[PDB]
């Protein structure tokens, strides 16, 4: 009944009907593998007990990739029809590059050719895994987070070097207009009114390095 | 009799029974619970008896979704018109001690049985993870005072998965078609609550991490799983051979992994790489997009037919489609689609046009 | 390959749909056909005994004789699933002496114990629950004994007792190609030959799908029909051949002309012995 | 089960030490063929500035070359060419010419007759045994000359670095057959030069486009060679790296297993003394 | 007489309109030499390029102002802007001189070409210099080549080879400095 | 792990001192994912590896 | 493994032996045989991992 | 030689074979770490051929028989 | 595999800060200067970051 040790506990975490109040409660349970072995027992059963799944890789760490995803592992069929509209629109482009560098990494690390198509989405796709680094006890709001995804995904950082992406992305939060930001909160949403005007104040963006 | 189910691995390599047993084998992740809803929606939508869900030791969030998507298909009715619904859920989810989620199968089993039995109609009783029952009983042997069993089980393992699983069947009165996820502890086979259930069912679909792993959803090992409808006699001669024939380019790769993982594809053999390049296709051509995975994927569903499934499958066997891409096969419907994505992604890298397109500089008012 | 005498005990080991069934039902169903070209003292008359398994399946293979005309010559003693477990374990040991009729009257049988495996597990429940003390994989002590003094009852008998003959063809399912499991072992070390079918060469197309190498019969060739002795051994001889200068035949590249005879005349074989079930030649 | 994991284990740990035992040996062997290629470099110059270079004539017989590897432990160089010596008989193979197809190397005798099986008519293997001498190729230049053909098309890869080899085509012509006439710009390009020969310009251009298709097959054979070194250098390091993961896997899988034994014998010791006690 | 315009440059439009697109067009040996024979200059007053050549060695790439080749014909000296000369070599001394010093190479006979750049090009196969021959066991070869005369007529070619290769490596062997 | 922890959860900073604990790791059968190791490694806050 | 290659009796050489296998029992220039040919097999077994 | 350990035999030896056997053991360590690499013995460096000739000489060397302690 | 003057002139700077980095990571002991002789150095925080 090592199964039902979990699944009694987390079944309760749960999102409550209106006739009972509409609260909810959201749990994050916490595994610690041997060796990136997710088939162990444990794991699996908590795998097989919770809605989604946050798999940190060890070798993503070490690279210095912090939060280190398996972006190819990690999944999360509940928050689908539940995240920001405005991020929905934006990291559906986002999650499909890095797939795409996930697939050109995978087998043109040989150093066989460059078919200067897939050696577009390589730099591409390192510049997407660069704009998703973090540092620690920093959160960002998801407007400010849904901006510098707009940043990247369309091209604004573009030509900024790898090594400056860390540096380039607190250079487009900081000089984007600071009213920007209010309206993609409020309404949510990426508006036609707005990701016009959006474009408009990333090319006024001091880029580092040029 | 066949029950064609528009899965398109379902269909050619290990085909279902029509008043059969179904078992879904896989653990934790790998896409048993997307399998029986696809299942759902494509065989109890168009069946015309009733159908019993029985949802044993699963999530309370999935009885749910399950019952909420129900009643917008209008299998489940409520108020005034609920006698015209066509499902009966019997839920006894993982929030429940081991003595409900150990005796909620038996309970679904004769919501079954009586519409078998006494209506005399054939129905449908999904049960997902019947490898609950199992270990239900478990945990509660271990406080019944016997000595355990092999790797930590009860003695009487076979015989209560048996006599559980040996009601579930078609009789002279009526038909059961049973769907039943089976989970695997740890991804192991091995284990004897999988490897006794291997033995009550007729079609076996074994769903493996690694292929979920290479993006093939639905995640079918095509090596694994196996039907009793796979024989020349029940299916017909062509589909017989065309899934003999594309197990047989599975295996010829399968046993061709080491020496390109080790030495590299440039020292295989001409029929060697032939094979090789031929068995990529078919394991992406085996993948297909789910009318249920449409709400977390982005592209919509593909119902295969049956003879679609054997014509494509022919076509790339004999090699009348050696010279599209691999991706051209994957998440696709069937052999139109596998052209249409062709040129869909051979204008792609054509796809560079001028100017920009602005029209956004300067808006007035 | 693997020629079966009558008296002898050939175990039909594999993973589970690979053949096993298949091999016992041919076995049968040859047998029906064997007893019509035969006089009265050559006939064998067949019993399957069924421990473990569905009634679904059990009725197939009732439908199935009925439809061959193999069951004016076969028993089926069907313990099935949902039965108890002593019944289960009791099964292989009824059948056996509805069996040892024809080796007591001077008539032949032919004995399958389908899924020895499960009568094993039947077995071990049953001793689990009156307490005695488990061992190895939880089975009882006397798991060995339980499957030799139910294989040795397959003989064949003097002409003083009447010369009848019991062949036995027990069923042992492993997992994942481990025949280094308990009961894999056990039945091994008792019966004489063994048919050792793969997953692997099932998928090949390779069907009935008998490991050529690990498929013995220690009757030997002193039990086979002659004839098939003069092209036997030249068909084992090539096929080891065949086995052996592959694991190099990935290399295509290279003809060779000596080894690359070998290869393909070892094709032409390994081709030959393919064979659509339910029609024993 | 347990126990041919640890021999498994054992053949990937010791194919991970053949493999970079045999990448250090390419490697030496392609730090001193490099000196020999790069020597050789210079002779093939006056000839392709003076006769040119024109792959795209109208010969009526043709002998193609494919320069292959020996060993066949390269990765794709040798299919390289074959794909490339595929793409420039579909070149010039317009007009109703005859085609002899031979090859330098036993890649490419068994690659080259899977392609086209009737136009292969030699096959020249064992070279790169002992080493790689002019008049080894000039004795393969020879046997080429026992036909009579209007030109000479060689296939081989060029060593650019340890990296790049790119695969070059490099045409010899028959000297008055097809040398003289594609020379002819409103007069001759040829008559500039004084022929200081004992006999006519005919038997000089002769001797002179035997001497060229030695040079140019001698630096073939040396550039091909000791790209092939590169290659199998840089395909043995792919090569020991995947011998190293699946090994490193290997090893954590038993590990899982080894723990799984001791668990599962221990736990049926515990059973079967509890039966008891 | 030029209806047939050949090259790299047109080799590269009949192989793109007819192989398959995954190959670039393959590399040609025009493409991996800068000094061509009717272009323009090199030569710029007194020195102009000499390129000594043996398969297995490059033994000058420097610029000199005379060189003296062994022809057929006669050791002739190439000046300057000396007129383009295709010229067949038979044994003998080459000399490239760039002022009081001098390289004296004994070649085994091969070409020398002349190019209307001033470009010069001796091509031969065995470059033997003078300080490593060794003067004894040419005798002991041209002993045997005097004596020989087979019945055939291949050896017969051999043997005159011989004698005209040992005969040249006796007269500048002892008149030496 | 309870007497790992109950041993290794002594070792600490106080308000009025510390103890802090350099401690010799075997590891069994070359295994890192072997229980002693595992739960001692939840313990420790640097290693100091020293090499042949 | 020996019985598979067709080689009977399966006997295999280089993990049978015997207490007569000293040079003082059966001599010198039996057990110099016996050495030799276990030596030659030992080292054709290190090289199948390259002639395979 | 190389998982066989003693971990006194520092200053636990005689003297002249302590002269001698750091060397001897040092020599042994290169020649397992090339052996298994260069079975072969044809396309070898004059480093490497060196160590494999020297730890073939000492491996011969070590060998000794049975009853007849030196 | 190559030689030490294959790689480029700042792989010979990145080889000669760290072999100067290599050596500045030992240390001499004061507990080993009995048998040693030379004195031991306790290196305080701020001079090794320096340093470095
Ligand atoms: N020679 C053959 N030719 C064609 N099909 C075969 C052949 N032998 C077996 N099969 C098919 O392969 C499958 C093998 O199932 P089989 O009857 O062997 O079950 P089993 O392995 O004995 O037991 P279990 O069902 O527990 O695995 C069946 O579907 C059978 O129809
Ligand atoms: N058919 C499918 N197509 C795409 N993704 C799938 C599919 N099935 C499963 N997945 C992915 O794997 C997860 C597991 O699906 P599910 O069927 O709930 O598995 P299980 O019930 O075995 O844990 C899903 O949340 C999704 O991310
Ligand atoms: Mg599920
Ligand atoms: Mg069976």
């Amino acid at each position: 009944d090592v199964f039902y040790l979990h699944s009694r506990l987390l079944e309760r975490a749960a999102k409550l009907s209106k006739e009972l109040g509409g609260g909810s409660l959201t749990a994050f349970p916490v595994i610690e593998t041997q060796a990136g072995d997710v088939s162990a027992y444990i794991a699996t059963n908590v795998i097989s007990i919770t809605d989604g799944q946050i798999f940190l890789e060890t070798e993503l760490f070490y690279k210095g990739i912090r939060p280190a995803l398996n972006v190819g592992l990690s999944v999360s069929r509940v928050g689908s029809a539940a995240q920001f509209p405005g991020m929905k629109q934006v990291a559906g482009t986002l999650k499909l590059e890095l797939a795409q560098y996930r697939e050109v990494a995978a087998f043109a690390q040989f150093g066989s050719d460059l078919d200067a198509a897939t050696q577009y989405v390589l730099e591409r796709g390192a510049r997407l895994t660069e704009m998703l680094k973090q540092k620690q006890f920093a959160p960002i709001p998801i407007e400010r987070q849904t901006v510098a995804v707009y940043a990247a995904t369309k091209g604004f950082l573009d030509k900024v070097r790898v090594q400056d992406i860390v540096a380039a992305e607190e250079a487009v939060i900081s000089q984007v207009n600071p009213a920007v930001f209010k309206i993609l909160k409020a309404n949510g949403k990426i508006t036609p009114a707005l990701d016009a005007h959006l474009k408009a104040e990333l090319r006024k963006v001091k880029l580092p390095g040029a | 009799e066949i029950l064609v189910t528009g899965i398109k691995v379902v269909d050619l390599l290990a085909p279902y029974q029509r008043g059969g047993k179904i078992g879904l084998f896989g653990g934790a992740g790998v896409g048993k619970t997307v399998l029986i809803m696809e299942l759902i929606n494509n065989v109890a939508k168009a069946h015309g008896g009733f159908s019993v869900f029985a949802g044993v030791g699963e999530r309370t969030r999935e009885g749910n979704d399950l019952y909420r998507e129900m009643i917008e298909s209008g299998v489940i009715k409520l108020g005034a018109e609920r006698g015209n619904s066509k499902c009966t859920l019997v839920y006894g989810q993982m929030n429940e001690p081991p003595g409900a989620r150990a005796r909620v199968a038996l309970t679904g089993l004769t919501v079954a049985e009586y519409f078998r039995d006494i209506e005399g109609q054939d129905v449908l009783l999904f049960v997902d993870n019947i490898f609950r029952f199992t270990q239900a009983n478990s945990e509660v042997s271990a406080l019944l005072g016997r000595i355990p069993s092999a790797v930590g089980y009860q003695p009487t393992l076979a015989t209560d998965l048996g006599g559980l699983q040996e009601r579930i069947t078609t009789t002279t009165k009526g038909s059961i078609t049973s769907v039943q996820a089976v989970y695997v502890p740890a991804d192991d086979l091995t284990d004897p609550a999988p490897a006794t259930t291997f033995a009550h069912l007729d079609a076996t679909t074994v769903l493996s991490r690694s292929i979920a792993e290479l993006g093939i959803y639905p995640a079918v090992d095509p090596l694994d799983s196996t039907s009793r409808m796979l024989n020349p006699n029940v299916i017909g001669a062509e589909h017989y051979n065309v899934a003999r024939g594309v197990q047989k380019v599975l295996q010829d790769y399968k046993n061709l992994q080491d020496i390109i993982a080790i030495l590299g594809m440039d020292e295989l053999s001409e029929e060697d790489k032939l094979t090789v390049a031929r068995a990529r296709k078919i394991q992406r051509f085996l993948s297909q997009p789910f009318q249920v995975a449409e709400v977390f994927t982005g592209t919509p569903g593909k119902y295969v037919d049956l003879a679609d499934t054997i014509s494509g499958f022919q076509g790339v066997l004999t090699g009348k489609y050696d010279d599209l891409p691999e991706m051209a096969f994957y998440m696709v419907g069937d052999i139109k689609e596998v052209k249409e994505k062709a040129d869909k992604m051979a204008k792609d890298i054509a796809s560079r046009k001028e100017a920009d397109n602005k029209k956004v500089s300067e808006e007035l008012k | 390959l693997v020629p079966i005498g009558r008296g002898q005990r050939e175990l039909i080991i594999g993973d589970r749909q690979t053949g096993k069934t298949a091999v016992a039902i041919d076995a049968i169903i040859h047998q029906k056909n064997c007893n019509e070209q035969v006089p009265k003292a050559q006939r064998v008359y067949c019993v399957y005994v069924a421990v473990g398994q569905k009634r679904s399946t059990v009725a197939q293979l009732v439908k199935l004789f009925t439809q061959t005309g193999a069951m004016r010559y076969t028993i089926m003693v069907s313990a099935t699933a949902s039965d108890a477990a002593p019944l289960q374990f009791l099964a292989p040991y009824s059948g056996c002496a509805m069996a040892e009729y024809f080796r007591d009257t001077g008539k032949h049988g032919l004995i399958i114990y389908d899924d020895l495996s499960k009568q094993s597990v039947a077995y071990r429940q049953m001793s689990l629950l009156l307490r005695r003390p488990p061992g190895r994989e939880a089975f009882p002590g006397d798991v060995f004994y339980l499957h030799s003094r139910l294989l040795e009852r397959a003989a064949k008998l003097s002409k003083e007792l009447g010369g009848g003959s019991l062949t036995a063809f027990p069923v042992i399912e492993t997992q994942a190609g481990d025949v280094s499991a308990y009961i894999a072992t056990n039945v091994i070390s008792i019966t004489d030959g063994q048919i050792f079918l793969e997953t692997e060469l099932f998928y090949k197309g390779i069907r009935p799908a008998l490991n050529v190498g690990l498929s013995v019969s220690r009757v030997g060739s002193a039990a086979q029909f002659p004839g098939m002795k003069q092209v036997a051994g030249t068909l084992k001889l090539e096929l080891a051949q065949y086995r052996e200068v592959a694991a190099f035949a990935q290399f295509g590249s290279d003809l060779d002309a000596a080894t690359q005879y070998v290869l393909e005349r070892g094709a032409r074989l390994t081709e030959m012995l393919k064979q659509k079930q339910f029609a024993p030649i | 089960s347990n126990q041919a994991v640890k021999q498994r284990i054992r053949a990937i740990k010791n194919i991970g030490k053949i493999t970079k035992a045999m990448k250090m040996v390419a490697a030496s062997k392609m730090k001193n063929a490099q000196i020999a290629v790069e020597q050789s470099r210079g002779l093939v110059d006056p000839f392709v500035r003076l006769f040119g270079d024109f792959p795209a004539v109208n010969s009526n017989k043709s002998v193609v070359v494919a320069v292959t590897s020996d060993k066949g432990l390269c990765g794709g160089l040798n299919s390289n060419i074959t794909k490339y010596t595929r793409a420039t008989l579909a070149t010039t193979e317009s007009e109703g010419k005859d085609v002899v197809v031979v090859s330098i190397g036993d890649k490419g005798r068994s690659q080259l007759t899977r392609i086209e099986s009737q136009r292969y008519q030699l096959a020249i293997a064992d070279t790169y045994k002992v080493r790689v001498t002019f008049g080894q190729a000039s004795l393969i230049v020879e046997e080429l000359i026992k036909h009579n053909p209007q030109s000479y098309q060689i296939l081989f890869n060029k060593f650019r670095s340890a990296i790049s080899f790119k695969p070059t085509v490099a045409t010899i012509l028959s000297p008055d057959l097809l040398e003289k006439q594609l020379e002819d710009v409103t007069g001759n390009s040829l008559d500039a030069y004084d022929i200081e020969a004992s006999h006519e310009r005919s038997d000089v251009l002769r001797d002179l486009t035997e001497f060229h298709l030695g040079v140019t097959l001698y630096n073939a054979m040396l550039e091909n060679n000791c790209s092939e070194h590169a290659s199998r250098m840089s395909a043995m390091e792919n090569s020991t790296k995947s011998a190293g993961e699946m090994l490193g896997k290997l090893t954590l899988d038993y590990n899982r297993k080894r723990q799984a034994t001791i668990t599962t014998e221990l736990i049926e010791i515990i059973a079967g003394a509890s039966a008891l006690m | 007489e030029a209806a047939a315009p050949a090259g790299p440059k047109e080799f590269t439009e009949v192989w793109n309109k007819k192989a398959p697109s995954t190959l670039i067009v393959p590399e040609f040996p025009s493409n991996y030499t800068a000094v061509k024979a009717v272009g323009e200059g090199q030569v710029h007053g007194d020195a102009f390029p000499v390129n000594f050549y043996t398969p297995h060695s490059i033994l000058s790439q420097a610029q000199k102002d005379t060189v003296v080749l062994p022809g057929v014909d006669g050791y002739f000296g190439v000046k300057a802007s000396h007129v383009p000369t295709i010229a067949q070599l038979k044994p003998g001394v080459v000399e490239l001189h760039s002022g009081a010093e001098s390289e004296k190479f004994f070649v085994s006979g091969g070409f020398a070409f002349v190019h209307p750049n001033g470009v010069t090009d001796i091509c031969v196969l065995e470059a033997a210099t003078l300080d490593q021959v060794d003067p004894a066991a040419v005798k002991s070869a041209l002993a045997a080549a005097s004596a020989a005369q087979p019945t055939d007529e291949f050896e017969q070619a051999a043997n005159r080879a011989a004698i005209e290769l040992y005969s040249a490596l006796e007269s500048a062997v002892e008149a030496k400095a």
